[PDB]
């Protein structure tokens, strides 16, 4: 009697949050700086205390390569699934920069490149309404389910692993640049063509145009057109989100 | 709480922005354009004497139009504020 | 409550259907080393009172064991504190 | 005090038992005067009594608080003296010893409760 | 009930864990994340110490948890320390009115999410969900109404920061850095419309709505 | 005092109309139940010493480890309250 | 009745662990620490004097500034405590008067009315009726929102010679060139020439 | 096999070299490099977070590094629980497959150079490199690929934009900003021609 | 198991190709499993610091 | 009089916690650094000279400025205190008088008035008895108004490069060409030419 | 004569807490580092390779090039330390030389005579009589001067190509063309041709020489 | 696996001395019983013995509790140790060969030998401790 045997449930408690607390430290909004680290890790200690009993023990010894090789695996599949989300706040961000940037906003990067003079003040603006948005689809409670049911398709016990799988999450760098481009493309067009009619105007009696009428009239052309097509990010955050986890949920797998 | 809200949030927040920014940005444009139109009837080219009269005009917007704008964003920001704890989810 | 019996009829018909923890555990361990104290305690005051049959050896020995069963509880609590002061030091 | 409530009964056992130690040691001192009487307590029913008050109130400052401020039993005698003494060698030796080892018993079983009160609060 | 040296041990071991209470079940986690935020917001991450918002927050807390702290002293404390309810029963009676304040301020997609990852039975009612369930669900709705709250605040001072480059933008000044002009706009907003008394009444009202 | 009084009446009032926790309150109260317990065991001690009949010995003692009993009470509270609000004082927003 | 010895010591040494809440919220170190790193901010350079000497210096002015109410606190309270003629408690309440004092004559009346709000407070009555616990959260919110209205008129003159230079340089035809390399030692020169440092700490002094 | 005491203080402190590890050994720092660079060539030195960036260079390096990896599993994760080899003889040996990738991927002149750095007259053979001469000389072959594979990247995008410049100066406009023009061109150009795919495939293949 | 069978002739087919409680115990695991979790922790941490100080990088 | 060894321990060790503090508020090292800061800053170059090396070079600037001080103070108190012959209070006492000399000497009458009125001080005789608690923020202020005094000059022949490059570029129509990417190679050549770290080192060891 | 063991191990710990500041003011490390904070300038990407990767880079540069110091420390001062044929103090005065010399042959005498004066120092017979106090500042201004140098001439071609583009754009008419874009990949260009890494490091190499 | 084979000499040989003292202690309970012969195990082979293969009892087999109303109950227990018989030293008309001084000299030698393997296995895991805090 009075056994309360320890190393069981430190092996029980031990590697599902070790996968519960790699998601946190990585996924969006569990992972801001904001949050105190004691809050994010009582939430892992509180979602692994809820999840472990369910699950069968690993029996395998702390100290040993088989514990570092679970270890390895938990922090892989926590960071790959947190990233794979941070895609879409990616490709937002992206979108909204480049608004900015066809703005005219900062102009100073197209003459001295990285030169600590940047403010990419509407991808700040699109990235916390995506985050808004985020926040009201519930996107977070999704990624904690995925994260336990993940479990089911991968175990905590050693698994073998594939590889162009890998290749399927760095091939959604691709998606960051081909999603923004739309989001842009409804709008960076037409500043396009604004463009081209200030070079209509530039065909006539030469100089006395561009940098002394193009730039504030672009400006506001770019602020009212975009701010009429806010309500069309919705709809593409929402395509970016099942994008990001239906490619989540075949490629983990 | 639903994203209508929200996206109805940025849109009414945007164009604030772009109220409280386009008196300043039209008088800069409007005392371009006519400089520029002046220098071609006069076949006066020098890219420098155009950037003179948009400082005074633009300075001299704050000045006709300022207490207007800052007495349109604190309300939005007051209004915000206020109803801060109404839309919370 | 009303409601309340109705909530056990129904994980009833769930039972019907479908057809021990860490801290129960320390719940379980506080309430072995009180109970050993309480009946040490017992036993000396019966001695104290003079009832006829209880001998100074066994409350000896009892309040013995029940002095090492608290030292146990206490270094227990200790490692316990310590593991929990530890994980909550962990960074994130 | 909930304090006073776990330490309440070895305390008032060790107090009987000094009063039966100095009532015992009185019987032996006045063994030789003629007509005393032996007297002794029943510690176990005494015990029941004192395990088994009103503060008086104090509106103020100036006011003064309240001021605080056994049952002896005959010995059956033994044997009859001339002189009236029906005190006992013998008895009250083996009582006297008895209440000794008694009294060591109690600072014993007190002072293992507050050392352990103790070991669970030093750390 | 249990001895007197396992109350007392068990009295001293719960009070190491005040902070993760303070944390985890209580309304300090939503005004923190607000003033971090809102500090990020301002372009002074070392403005107001972080211990005078810590205090500041500590006292905001007291002021919200006061009607909760004086339940479970009125049902829990009181009884207890009259040796009216044993020390394993004052616990389980006060640990109902804090689920309560809890449960109010929770959210339905959280607790049906770890109602789910529990696989526990259908819960009916409000009153068949246990801790295991409420904690991580209130843990989840106050992250995610802290940082709602945090992002409508954010928008204002991103709104200045645009508008001041959009009018250096205008005549031609491009090397001219935004923030550092935006930075005294910002503090001239913060200081105009009551910037602490607003909030604070914000986020009491957010609270108790 | 005559506005003592006046606040006297005023609290006379507050019952009529009638027919709140404190920490601070509660550490007082605390504190002044450590601090009267050791005053009673002192003073004990002090009649015992200066030879008033009525005091026992061991009453004595045991009414100062009493006191010591309580005094390592509020050690131990104070230990945990101070390390709880330094871990909670030195967090970071 | 008085406390007993052992009591007074174990208050007397946890109550030093508040040192630098007192200093921080109570005191005038907010308020200043607030200012100078705002005109950091505003000189241009992020991190010219070292936080150490910031930090001293603001004691030093915090110390210089709270001198007097230092000085009936030892009167009042400390004084008369430690000749063992007033109980330890007796003497907190008494050196406690003073510090209010100080606290309120900064404290904006919004501030203590949402406050008082907050804390259920009805009938209030004379200013000498708001509690402790009532009185410090609303002072650090006049003393934050007084930093912010000193740190942003502090930020205007370096503003000034900014834009005063980019207009100019851009005026003038060098549009690559950036304004503010050329403006900081200017800011530099404006800080010396005006005495900035003296008539800062004037200006900070005579706020109170 | 010496005490597991010291083993465990060996494992803590060479568990702090591993970003030297991810830089200095693997290829993590040639698609950093290629990244920064390509973010460079398109005018938006913030488009992509930093973040990003360097999750995807990680995910590449995994991937890259997989057949290293499966051959230090063979040689030294395997053999260390069969105990037919262990401690020593092993950790050599899996790392021997990491001396064959960065002799692979090594230039002979910076070896040559560094050797010359260290007075090691008798490195004859080419499968005795020191890793003191091996490593510097890998991390200087990495430098010099990125480099040049970021040239390559920048040549279509330097193409687009004087192609942009110069029918802007023939339509007859002088004052127009080339780069406002060119840059979502240069972003319709990315992405329909799919960059970013056929780019991660020439980085596998690149080795 | 029938599999656990299966996989006892796949290990025999490998070797071919090849060729009451005490306190003594409850204190000895409980300062083994103190032992093991403070590993685990330290192991963890340094995993995480690694992670971290990449990420902050400058790209 | 003479406090007994373990209290001697106790201050000694209590002082040597104070160490970064002196060495920042009492000695030179504040006013190197500001300036070897605002140098780093004005060469365009933010994090050429690591942090670590520009520390150690004020370090060995300051300890070679105050080794006269560092000499009174063992010849005059810290000698005797070694060889018992005087106590460890009129040892301190002693060993003040030639540093607060050495601070008096580099600071400005204006802010040592101004504290002095602050801190309503009496009148003072002379510059023989004035407080430190009254000279140590004087001495400050004065230091940071004389190294903001000091980056600011040395501002003025990077100001001149930027400016004539410039001016020689816009003159050619380069209108899109920076200026900061040819300036900077000719500010590292013109500060190389002049022998500019023993010279600026030099003339900050000369001004003290 | 020698220590106590116990105030030998005091001293070997608290002198391992200077290594940052015995490699930065005393090896080589101050000119290769900075050098390369400059390096990624002229080639137009302040980015370039990653922080670590320079760091480590010199270091292992700095190794290589101590290596004969590090070796004739280890044979004179260090081999009867652990042979037990010299004491700490004896081994601290005699290891220190062969760094002094290499020290001394790259201090440039003007700033070794300005640390003299500024710390009024005797008439110093022979180079060999140069305190430490004196050869330490000195040196690492000779090396901040040394370094300043040779990121000055590497600047060099960058510039020759930045000009040229520049001049080759406004020939055309083409104003409006920002010429940094342009030339930053033929500067890449330039460093993969030439092989300027190595050759880099061999020229830094051959410079401590 | 590790740890624990790295402590298991020190932690079996504790056990094998728990085991001793408890029938040091039954024959000195036993003194005085008539016809009683003294027992005893030889530390060394048994703690080779257990060293090879693991620690084994002759029967403590117990009732099953599926249930949480089953009463639990356990039958007679004890070691696999082989208890070997003492030489008496000099002969006793009752029939029992303990000699006292030889049972309170190998009580105090085992006493002596069990807080040295205390402070052994002590020392490990505080010399285990040294490196994993940080």
């Amino acid at each position: 009697v009075t056994s309360e045997q320890w190393l069981y449930w430190l092996h029980l408690y031990f590697w599902p949050l070790l996968r519960v607390l790699a998601l946190i430290s990585t996924a969006p909004i569990l992972s801001e700086r904001a949050i105190p680290k004691r809050v994010k890790l009582g939430l892992g200690i509180m979602i692994t205390l809820v999840i472990a009993p369910s699950l069968p023990a690993n029996d395998t010894p702390l100290f040993s390569i088989a514990a570092l090789w679970l270890a390895m695996q938990q922090i892989l599949i926590g960071i790959a699934l947190g990233f794979t989300m941070q895609f879409a706040f990616a490709a937002v961000r992206t979108a909204g920069e480049f608004i900015g940037l066809q703005m005219g906003l900062s102009f100073a990067t197209f003459v001295d490149p990285g030169s600590h003079l940047n403010m990419p003040v509407l991808a700040r603006i699109m990235d916390m309404l995506a985050m808004l948005l985020f926040l009201t689809f519930n996107g977070h409670l999704w990624l904690i389910s995925l994260l336990v049911d993940t479990f089911h398709t991968l175990p905590i016990g050693s698994n073998p692993v594939n590889s162009n799988a890998f290749m399927a999450l760095a091939r959604a760098g691709g998606l960051i640049f081909l999603n923004g481009l739309m989001l842009a493309l409804p709008v960076i067009t037409l500043l396009l063509t604004l463009n081209l009619a200030l070079g209509l105007l530039n065909r006539m009696a030469p100089q006395l145009s561009i940098f002394v009428i193009g730039f504030p009239l672009t400006l506001t052309v770019g602020i009212m057109l975009m701010a009429a097509l806010m309500p069309l990010i919705a709809p593409f955050c929402e395509h970016l989100f099942s994008e990001i986890f239906n490619l989540l949920a075949d490629i983990v797998s | 709480m639903t994203p209508e809200s929200v996206m109805m949030m940025g849109t009414e927040a945007m164009k604030v922005a772009l109220a409280l920014a386009a008196p300043l940005l039209l008088v800069a444009l409007i005392t371009g354009l006519i400089i520029s139109i002046l220098q071609a009837a006069t076949q006066i080219n020098e890219m420098t004497l155009s950037f003179i009269p948009k400082i005074v005009a633009v300075f001299i917007a704050i000045i006709v139009a300022g207490p207007w704008m800052l007495n349109l964003l604190l309300d939005y920001v007051r209004t915000l504020f206020s109803n801060l704890p109404y839309i919370i989810g | 409550a009303i409601q309340g019996i109705e909530g056990v009829i129904s994980q009833l018909q769930a039972t019907a259907m479908a057809a021990v923890s860490f801290a129960g555990q320390l719940h379980a361990a506080l309430d072995r080393i009180s109970d050993r104290q309480a009946a040490a305690r017992v036993q000396a005051e019966k001695f104290t009172l003079g009832e006829p049959g209880i001998a100074l050896n066994d409350v000896m020995a009892d309040m013995q064991k029940a002095s090492v069963s608290m030292q146990m509880g206490i270094q227990v609590r200790n490692k316990l504190v310590a593991a929990y002061q530890e994980v909550m030091s962990m960074q994130v | 005090d909930r304090l006073d409530a776990a330490l309440r009964f070895q305390q008032e056992a060790l107090n009987l038992r000094a009063q039966r130690q100095e009532i015992l040691a009185a019987n032996i001192a006045n063994a030789d005067t003629p007509g005393y009487q032996a007297r002794d307590i029943d510690f176990a029913s005494e015990l029941k009594k004192v395990m088994v008050g009103v503060a008086l109130t104090l509106t103020s400052s100036h006011h003064i608080p309240a001021q605080a401020v056994v049952d002896l039993l005959y010995r059956v005698p033994d044997q009859p003296s001339l002189d009236g003494n029906t005190v006992d060698m013998d008895r009250e030796r083996t009582q006297f010893a008895d209440n000794s080892l008694k009294y060591q018993m109690g600072l014993t079983v007190l002072g293992s409760q507050l050392k352990g009160m103790m070991n669970v609060l030093q750390g | 009930s249990w001895s007197l040296s396992v109350q007392t041990l068990v009295f001293i071991t719960s009070l190491t864990f005040l902070p993760a209470i303070l944390l985890m079940m209580t309304s300090f986690t939503r005004i923190i994340i607000v003033f971090g935020l809102l500090r990020n917001a301002l372009g002074t991450p070392s403005a107001p110490p972080n211990q005078v918002l810590l205090g500041l927050a500590l006292f905001l807390t007291f002021f919200i948890m006061s009607p909760v702290i004086d339940k479970i002293y009125v049902d829990a404390y009181q009884p207890f320390s009259e040796q009216k309810i044993s020390m394993q029963e004052a616990l389980d009676k006060g640990a109902q009115p804090l689920r309560a304040f809890m449960l109010r301020q929770t959210r339905e997609a959280d607790l049906a999410l770890f109602a789910r990852l529990a696989n526990s039975g259908p819960l009916q009612g409000p009153e068949a969900v246990p801790m295991r369930i409420l904690l991580p669900a209130y843990v989840t709705s106050e992250l995610k109404t802290a940082f709602q709250i945090g992002f409508t605040i954010f928008i204002p001072f991103l709104i200045i920061d645009l508008v001041i480059a959009s009018v250096l933008m205008a005549l031609g000044m491009m090397m001219v850095p935004p923030a550092t002009i935006a930075l005294p706009f910002k503090l001239m907003l913060f200081v105009l419309v009551d910037g602490w008394q607003l909030l604070m009444g914000s986020l009491a009202q957010s609270f108790y709505s």
